[PDB]
């Protein structure tokens, strides 16, 4: 299959050269004069040199699935995955998951208090009776929670004297209650009444700047349940706000440059620290609250959408839902919840040391047939339907014995997953044949390993001083070669090549042939450094995750993808994270043509057959206008004016999108025919 | 590389939030910054200038106003070298407009000359909200002369609780007829307003409500009248009846009035209101909501019990439409929160514009300051902290400020503003790769060379990631050429540990270790656990960074207990004045000085005077002797590298360690030192910049096993002791390619025979294959197909050498998996410069196995070609070939070829959109002057400056018959230029039946005209751009027998074929078209 050959002093070292790398222990296999390295080739070439079948020690990676009684764990299995796990060589465990019924559930209704969630106060300051008939059906006795929050006490959040302070309430001042951050008002209870008549009562608030600190409010729930309480299995929170939100970095305003440590410190069930405090940063989250096991929902005014849209990208486990200023339709929030909730089932792991690297497969139940990827991102499956992750992990060198985890993001089932370091290939010890090897060396696996000061394939010889004629035959790898290649002396048939003490130098091989120095440079550094890859005999092997003659395609990854998730747009192949943008398409995801001549022309036929219905002149549209879309919004970029089929000026933007002619256009409502 | 990590200078000043800041000052100080100083009533916090002198910080002496409040000076700092100024602000001011305060700012400028004040400390006064009050009041015979004193007295009552001129008063009183008894005018203009309100009498009289209303609005309202224009309208009403007699009626009254935006208050009296017949003139009369703008009465006397709720209602007034939206301006802007100085006044940034959008204040010289923000057109930009960090760019040409936006649409984008004559319009933007990633944090223009160019620019966001949160920063070089501009020339720099704000701040650090390529610092305060750290990157050529930081001083370098450090920092002044520059980091509580330590790096030569061996004592024998031959091996040492250095102390004197070493890696010292007797010496000796060469005594053995594999002679060299003369160097070191280990090989007389002289013939030759042209920018790799020829004696470690240009060198090509008639061969090369200035050799022996017979052998050599490579207009190379066994003799055997080099160029030219397409119906005659305008814009992004003649056809005559005439070509914004101008007669084929396929008129049908329009010197960025007009002839359309049909004019840009040519294969962006269309019917 493939081997090439690393300095083979042993049987080991024969496995540290890679994957299809074979080892023979049959004796008396070595010719008159022939190198000990060759006893190291693949299965193939043993057999075809007549080393016997049952002589080639291949250590292969495989799996011990040590399935669990039941209730050890519920729907991920196996629980422990004791992996052998060869370098260079694969080892592949499957995963079910059929994830089974609702458990107990545990909300919590994150609601920004404003001026503007007035009628949303109103329109829900006690509907929970819903709330628990919503959660008859699939979940039974769960617990239902509350939280409120606006923005930082001290400005420039909002106005910090004077006793507007006491009295912020725009115009109508119908005692609402000083400007704050965040008050836990219920904690998580069995009741639905009391939970409703607890909210009514406190009344809105008011603020500065146009969006909010809700962030801030997000850490200091999740962060010390010891005054908050929380279930022991399901956690789910929804995040309520007509306005925008604040991330780290924003507190530098209010003179503030002590970051956010994670923990919450409340003394009243109200925080008195985010001023002295500075605001979650926008990852402190998919971090900290992926933790602790819970999940926002995000349902908030059409206007701020597609801005938690994008936001639904990073963050894992969380959904998007327009709704009316009124708060009305919030409870259809959780219909659409558990609808693409207990949809995403995930499947990563805890951050792995540098020395190993994982992947996964994918099997969704609707159709999918996926390959080779990390996560298990199958937006189509729920109840009753068991799924297929191959989780592959491979390492680089011959690990120590160490384990970690893969848990299902959202969930509190841990698989203990072992790894093993399987490299050694027991064979026999120094008690079978002290006479071999002329009694100063011991024997493993044929061969024998001599001491400091001994050499030789029998340690007949030493050392210090020796040197035959013909010795020097296998000594040379052609008649037309020198002797060991030269940096190397050989003796007793085969070469010792010399030493160098410089940086990563180092000679080998049977005539001393190959270097891990002379191979293809990457940014100044050998095969691309020790990072990317390594040097050996002129070829980089570069480590996982990097290809190319020197690791110089440093990724295999592809970057080049954009949000649209569809490589360098329109035309440009993605070759180590670049796009070659066909035509004058510029970087570096290939959308814009600056000197593209903006062509409005054989467009306005097509203009004037969409916005206005002034006939689709070469036959009809749709058909001979592929610029699909007519967004009824004000998109831009291309600003494009010109005229129609008879006199009138038509406006019109042009904001294309992707590839080849693709379009998507807003024709002004208007006219000019002067 | 050379960042001292341990006789550095330490300022521990506790002093709450110092070290949270800091700047280079003029080279002999360094200013920190402590916002949290606590001083006063929470008020500033104060900054400390710090000399290295001394380690201890004074107080710097400040006037600060009472007027600025807890602005907490010093977070943000900016220092300036032109003439040497700094600049520190407090962007927390506070000033109380009553109601609700606002944040300003306000800066300082020190330095050796005047204590400036610069917004310039116009206390920022509050804002003045401009309302324009109307009282009306019903004067029917049914109030009593008694209610009326006490009405027109609860009156002048809601007058005195305003203040004006910010409020505005105006009384009509209205029955059966209608009086104004004073108007807007009369109120601000009489000293005494309240004198003209005891001085109207009661009318008695009818009723007409609604009639009065539209008598009110539409005189009292007007500008005419006095009533501010940009105002406030509000309108009051005091009736005790309902509307009889009024002619009018409010279906007809109320709609007009809201227009203008009128909030509509009501107040009766009688509560014969409480019936269901006259409550609704009270809500129609009021503006929605009704139950807002309206306070009912029984009683006139109490009426004034309802003055003390009036207050309120009005002053809450702010602005009805969108419901109620919240606007802003410039009230808590906090500018100075970023600054940064440039040729033409300094620069601070404002944050909370308008949408709290944001901006710039640039202050000219004494002249009035200007602003830049987005415009309002700019619909976006909602909240984005325009400006929360800022910095310089200067160019060859004009300035350039930048700007960043950390939540542009919440995820962070970076725009970059340029200040054309009488323009200040937008550059270009690059929007955020993530949400919340905060893409625009922090940005630095720096100079990967020291042409003094601002070359490219670096952006900041340190709560960035996708599976490691490290942090970012992002590489985004200075393209010139507007609406156009990349982020991504490649790379971002990063870190492999979570949650470590990387990119926090960042600073030019500049030339350190010589190379002539700028390197830059970075901070990360995050890494670790939580501990401080902070990154050292070295340019390369031209826009880009290497990934591969040199050095990560981290808060583990006994910085026994601080936090996060490197929070901010600034260097490239010499402030220690040891020669070169410093850096300076700041860090919670204290603030280091980082020194750089000089980095001289040197040449070596090697050479064994006795060439080879001859043979003398080689195979030996045994009577007698060993005459032991006696070889020499000359070695020389010189440093070269100093520009940063310079001459005198240091950068001469300095001790080395020397260690010869000879057959290293075998067991059997083939030979050995004289002076020593070991196969091993060393010996301590002065360098200098001018060589210093010794030869030492070598030992042969006459008898000697192995002859084959030449001697090995390596050095081990390093800078030992590092004492010299003063302490002012301290400790020089090398640099990080830094080949201590050295290598020269000793051959051998080889054996070739009893007899037969050994014969060195050796021939070579090498070509290009399907090399064309070769321009610099494409072709950056070189193939080369080398065979090579042995008609002699067999060459053991034939070498093959290349002379070539500085502009290439040979990289390994390491090709395999299975292919060739061709390389198989591992050699190494080794590169040097040689020539006197230009040219220079890499050498290449075959290593390990002979080349023996008559033999021939090809492999291949790759040189990569710089896309700025310096060479003559033809590049020249030759390939000497020889034996191990050296050149014995006369005429070398080198082969050489010379080509023809060109260079690559972008060149690019669009149709601009001021274009006539002009077509209507309206054609009775055949008239002449519509003149059409084809603008034609042209630009070039290539990397040189070239000569250029921009080429152009417009159509005219057309059998006799003219198109359009007298056409010439204006160049605006640019020196009068010559263009020539030519006629032409195209094929004549049947026009009828051609242009009855395609309306199109090219100018294959009608004869054209030609401007060849040269151009002296097209400047790269130079956006050259020019139009052409002319009175466009009807007559000829009629010639042709058919409408819509549309004139061409095509414009071709051309250049020197030789010599330069277009980069990327082929484009025709150097070919625009303009097609205008006489569609005229009738
Ligand atoms: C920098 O950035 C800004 C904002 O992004 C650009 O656009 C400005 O936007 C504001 C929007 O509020 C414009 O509004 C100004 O309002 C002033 C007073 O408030 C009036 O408007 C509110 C809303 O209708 C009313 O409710 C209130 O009662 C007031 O009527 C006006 O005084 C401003 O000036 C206008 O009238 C004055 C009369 O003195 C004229 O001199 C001006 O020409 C102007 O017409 C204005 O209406 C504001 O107009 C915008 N500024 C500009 C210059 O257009 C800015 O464009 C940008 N600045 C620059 C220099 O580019
Ligand atoms: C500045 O204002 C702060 C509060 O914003 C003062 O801090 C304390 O504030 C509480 C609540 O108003 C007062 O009851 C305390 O008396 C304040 N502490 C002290 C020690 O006075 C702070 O005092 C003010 N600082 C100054 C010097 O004016
Ligand atoms: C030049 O090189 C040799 C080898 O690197 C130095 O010898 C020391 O040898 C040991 C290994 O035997 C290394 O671990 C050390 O790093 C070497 N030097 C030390 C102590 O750092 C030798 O010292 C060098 N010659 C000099 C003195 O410049
Ligand atoms: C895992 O599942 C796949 C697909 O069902 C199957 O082909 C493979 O054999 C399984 N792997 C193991 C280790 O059983
Ligand atoms: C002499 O030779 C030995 C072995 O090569 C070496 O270790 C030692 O350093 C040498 N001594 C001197 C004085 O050079
Ligand atoms: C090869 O060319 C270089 C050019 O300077 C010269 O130094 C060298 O002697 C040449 N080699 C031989 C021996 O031909
Ligand atoms: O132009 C005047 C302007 O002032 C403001 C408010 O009065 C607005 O309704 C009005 O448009
Ligand atoms: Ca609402
Ligand atoms: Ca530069
Ligand atoms: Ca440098
Ligand atoms: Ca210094
Ligand atoms: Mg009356």
């Amino acid at each position: 299959q493939e081997c090439t050959k690393f300095k083979v002093s042993s049987c080991r070292e024969c496995i540290e050269s890679g994957p299809g790398c074979t080892w023979c222990q049959k004796l008396n296999f070595t010719g008159p004069g022939d190198p000990d390295s060759i006893r190291c080739d693949t299965r193939p070439q043993l057999l075809m040199r007549g080393c016997a079948a049952d002589d080639i020690m291949d250590p292969t990676s495989l799996a011990e699935t040590q399935e669990d009684h039941n209730g050890g764990q519920k729907q991920l299995s196996p629980q422990k995955v004791t992996l052998y796990l060869r370098p260079g060589q694969a080892a592949a465990f499957n995963v079910t998951f059929r994830r089974a019924k609702g458990y107990p559930i545990d909300l919590y209704y994150l609601m920004d208090l404003s001026y503007s969630m007035l009628d949303d106060l109103r329109n829900v300051k006690k509907l929970g009776g819903d709330l628990l008939r919503a959660l008859n059906e699939i979940t039974e006795s769960g617990r239902i929670g509350f939280g409120s929050f606006v923005d930082k006490t001290v400005l420039p959040f909002v106005n910090t004297h004077p006793d507007k302070l006491r009295n912020p309430c725009p115009n109508k001042e119908k005692e609402c209650q000083p400007p704050f951050a965040f008050r836990h008002v219920l904690k998580l209870t069995n009741n639905s009444n009391q939970f409703q008549t607890e909210v009514g009562k406190q009344l809105i608030s008011g603020n500065l700047d146009a969006p909010e600190g809700g962030l801030d409010a997000m850490m200091q729930v999740a962060a010390c349940p010891e005054e908050i309480g929380w279930r022991n299995v399901t956690r789910l929170l929804v995040f309520a706000t007509d306005d925008g939100f604040h991330f780290a970095g924003d507190g530098k305003l209010g003179a503030i440059l002590t970051p956010n440590d994670g923990r919450c410190h409340l003394e009243d069930n109200l925080y008195k620290r985010s001023n002295e405090f500075d605001y979650p940063s926008v990852g402190q989250l998919a971090h900290k609250l992926a933790e602790n096991n819970i999940q926002p929902i995000f349902a908030v005014t059409s206007r701020m959408v597609k801005t938690y849209e994008k936001l639904t990208e990073i963050i894992p486990k969380s959904a998007v839902g327009e709704l009316s200023e009124d708060s009305s339709n919030v409870v259809q929030l959780i219909k659409n919840a558990y609808n693409k909730l207990s949809s995403r089932v995930f499947l990563d792991h805890n951050a792995l040391p540098d020395t190993l690297k994982v992947t996964y497969d994918s099997f969704c139940s609707n159709g999918v047939t996926h390959r080779n990827q990390p996560r298990g991102d199958c937006d189509g499956v729920q109840i009753n339907v068991p799924i297929t992750f191959q989780v592959k992990v491979t390492a680089t060198e011959c690990i120590q014995e160490q384990s970690f985890v893969i848990r299902a993001l959202g969930f509190t089932d841990i698989v203990t997953v072992q790894v093993l370091p399987q490299c050694e290939c027991r064979c026999r010890d120094q008690s079978r044949d002290r006479s071999l090897c002329h009694g100063k060396g011991f024997l493993e696996c044929g061969i024998c390993r001599c001491d400091t000061g001994y050499i030789g394939k029998n340690c007949e010889c030493q050392t210090q001083g020796r040197s035959s004629q013909e010795l020097e035959g296998s000594c040379r790898k052609d008649n037309n070669s020198i002797i060991c290649s030269g940096l190397g002396d050989c003796v007793c048939g085969q070469c010792l090549c010399h030493t160098s003490d410089v940086p990563g130098k180092l000679i080998y091989g049977q005539y001393c042939e190959c270097d891990t120095i002379n191979c293809e440079r990457y940014n100044g550094q050998v095969c691309g450094g020790p990072g990317r890859g390594l040097c050996f005999c002129g070829k980089c092997r570069c480590h996982p995750g990097f290809e190319g003659s020197a690791c110089q395609c440093e990724r295999t990854t592809e970057g080049c993808l954009n949000p649209r998730r569809v490589e360098c747009s329109g035309r440009g192949r993605c070759r180590c994270n670049v796009c070659e943008c066909h035509s004058g398409y510029q970087l570096p995801l290939c959308q814009e043509c600056p000197g593209c001549p903006s062509p409005c022309g054989k467009y306005i036929s097509c203009a004037e057959c969409l916005k206005f219905e002034k006939g689709p002149f070469g036959k009809n549209c749709s058909a001979a206008c592929p610029g699909l879309q007519l967004s009824n919004n004000p998109v831009k970029g291309r600003t494009c004016k010109e005229r129609d089929s008879e006199g009138c000026w038509v406006a019109y933007t042009l904001e294309q999108q992707d590839g080849m002619d693709r379009y998507l256009i807003y024709v002004d409502e208007s006219r000019e025919c002067v | 590389f050379n960042l001292d990590t341990e006789e550095l200078t330490a300022f521990r000043v506790d002093s709450a939030g110092f070290g949270d800041s800091v700047v280079q000052y003029a080279n002999s100080w360094v200013v920190v910054g402590a916002p949290q100083k606590i001083t006063a009533a929470n008020q500033t916090g104060g900054l400390y200038q710090c000399g290295y002198s001394t380690g201890a910080c004074e107080p710097i002496g400040l006037q600060v106003p009472p007027e600025a409040v807890n602005m907490s000076l010093g977070l943000s700092l900016a220092s300036t070298t032109s003439p040497s100024q700094l600049l520190a602000c407090g962007p927390t001011v506070h000033h109380e407009c009553g109601r609700n305060m606002y944040l300003t700012g306000l800066c300082f400028l020190l330095g050796p000359t005047q204590l400036t004040q610069r917004l310039p400390v116009s206390r920022q006064e509050c804002p003045r909200q401009e309302q324009d009050i109307v009282f009306l009041i019903d004067g029917s015979g049914s109030i009593s002369s008694r209610n009326f004193a006490t009405m027109m007295n609860f009156v002048r009552a809601v007058i005195s609780q305003f203040q004006r001129p910010s409020t505005q008063f105006s009384l009509m009183q209205f029955s059966n007829k209608f009086q104004t008894h004073f108007t807007f005018e009369e109120f601000r203009r009489s000293s005494n307003p309240l004198s003209l309100l005891a001085s109207v009498h009661q009318l008695q009289g009818f009723t007409y409500t609604a009639t009065a209303i539209q008598n009110v609005v539409h005189r009292l309202f007007h500008a005419s009248y006095g009533a501010r224009r940009d105002a406030a309208k509000i309108l009051i009403v005091i009736t005790d009846g309902k509307k009889e007699g009024d002619s009018l009626d409010y279906k007809d009254v109320i709609p007009m009035a809201d227009a203008a935006g009128i909030i509509r208050y009501a107040i009766g009296v009688g509560l014969a209101f409480q019936n269901r017949n006259s409550w609704k003139e009270l809500n129609d009369i009021a503006s929605k909501p009704s139950q807002e703008h309206i306070f009912k009465v029984e009683d006139f006397d109490a009426l004034k019990d309802i003055q003390n709720q009036l207050k309120e209602k009005i002053f809450a007034i702010e602005g009805t439409e969108t419901t109620s939206s919240s606007s802003f301006e410039l009230e808590m802007a906090q500018e100075g929160f970023s600054a940064v100085f440039t040729p033409d006044g300094p620069v601070l940034g404002a944050v909370g514009s308008f949408t709290w959008s944001g901006g710039a204040f640039l202050y000219p010289p004494n002249m009035s300051p200007t602003f830049i923000n987005m415009s309002q057109e700019n619909v976006d930009m909602r909240d984005s902290y325009l400006g929360y960090s800022t910095e310089l760019a200067l160019w060859k040409g004009v300035q350039s400020l930048v700007l960043g936006a950390p939540r542009y649409q919440h995820t962070g984008k970076a725009v970059i503003f340029t200040q054309v004559s009488r323009q200040w319009r937008m550059k270009a933007e690059v929007t955020g790769t993530q949400i919340g990633s905060y893409f625009g944090a922090s940005l630095c223009s720096v100079d990967v060379d020291s042409d003094g160019s601002t070359d490219l620019v670096l952006i900041g966001a340190p709560h960035y990631y996708e599976q490691t949160r490290g942090g970012q920063v992002s590489v985004c070089p200075l393209p010139r050429g507007w609406r156009r501009w990349w982020c991504d020339a490649v790379l971002y720099g990063e870190q492999g540990h979570p949650w470590g704000r990387f990119g926090a701040a960042l600073t030019v650090l500049g030339d350190v270790n010589g190379d002539k390529l700028t390197d830059v610092v970075i901070g990360a305060p995050g890494e670790e656990e939580n501990r401080g750290a902070v990154y050292l990157f070295h340019g390369v050529l031209g826009p880009s960074i290497s990934p591969s930081h040199s050095q990560r001083i981290a808060g583990s370098q006994l910085s026994s207990r601080l936090q996060y450090f490197g929070q901010a920092l600034s260097g490239g002044q010499d402030l220690t004045q040891d020669g070169l520059v410093d850096l300076a980091v700041g860090a919670r509580g204290q603030v280091l000085l980082l020194r750089t330590r000089p980095v001289l790096w040197v040449g070596v030569s090697m050479q064994f005077i006795p060439a080879e061996i001859p043979r003398s004592a080689f195979e030996c024998r045994e009577q007698v002797v060993s005459e032991q031959t006696l070889v020499q091996s000359n070695i020389c040492l010189y440093i070269d590298k100093r520009s940063k250095n310079l001459l005198g102390s240091r950068d001469l004197q300095s001790s080395v360690t020397l260690d010869l070493a000879l057959d290293p890696g075998r067991l059997s010292p083939r030979a050995t030192f004289q002076e020593t007797k070991n196969r091993s010496l060393s010996r301590v000796r002065v360098l200098g910049l001018k060589a210093h060469c010794e030869n030492f005594n070598l030992l042969l053995p006459s008898c000697v096993e192995d002859s084959v594999t030449p001697i090995t002679l390596r050095l081990n060299f390093t800078l030992v002791g590092k004492p010299l003369l003063a302490f002012r160097n301290l400790r020089p070191m090398l640099a990080a390619d830094a080949q201590r280990y050295f290598t020269a090989s000793l051959p051998f007389e080889k054996n070739c025979g009893a007899d037969h002289i050994c014969q060195d013939n050796l021939g070579i030759s090498f070509s290009f294959p399907g090399l064309k042209s070769l321009l610099v920018g494409s072709n950056l790799e070189l193939n080369a197909e080398v065979m090579v020829w042995n008609d002699g004696e067999d060459s053991y470690g034939t070498t093959i050498t290349f002379s070539h240009p500085a502009g290439l060198s040979y990289r390994y090509v390491a090709e395999g998996q299975k292919q060739g008639q061709l390389r198989s061969l591992h050699l190494t090369c080794d590169s040097a410069p040689v020539g006197s200035q230009g040219t220079w050799s890499t050498s290449c022996r075959i290593n390990h196995l002979i080349f023996r017979g008559g033999a021939q052998i090809t492999f291949l050599a790759t040189f990569d070609v710089s896309p700025k490579a310096v060479l003559g207009d033809r590049l020249l190379l030759t390939a000497n070939v020889s034996s191990e066994n050296n050149t014995p003799r006369t005429s070398k055997t080198t082969f050489q070829l010379e080509l023809p080099v060109k260079y690559a160029v972008y060149t690019v030219v669009s149709s601009h959109e001021q274009f006539t397409k002009y077509l209507n119906f309206s054609e009775s005659e055949e008239k002449e002057s519509h003149v059409a305008m084809h603008r034609y814009q042209v630009n070039n992004l290539g990397q040189r400056d070239l000569p250029v003649s921009i080429n152009f056809w417009v159509p005219v005559e057309l059998n006799q018959e003219a198109v359009w005439m007298d056409v010439e070509v204006s160049h605006p914004q640019n020196p009068s230029l010559r263009c020539s101008s030519e006629k032409i007669a195209p094929p004549a084929s049947d026009f009828l039946a051609h242009i009855q396929k395609n309306p199109v008129l090219d100018c294959s049908i009608a004869g054209c005209l030609r401007f060849r329009c040269d151009v002296p010197s097209f400047s790269v960025q130079e956006e050259l751009d020019f139009t052409l007009k002319g009175n466009l002839s009807f007559g000829w359309v009629r010639q042709i027998l058919q409408k819509k049909v549309s004139v061409v004019s095509v414009a071709e840009i051309t250049f020197d074929t030789s010599v330069y040519s277009q980069l990327p294969g082929q484009e025709a962006f150097m070919r625009a078209q303009t097609t205008t269309v006489l569609e005229k019917y009738k």
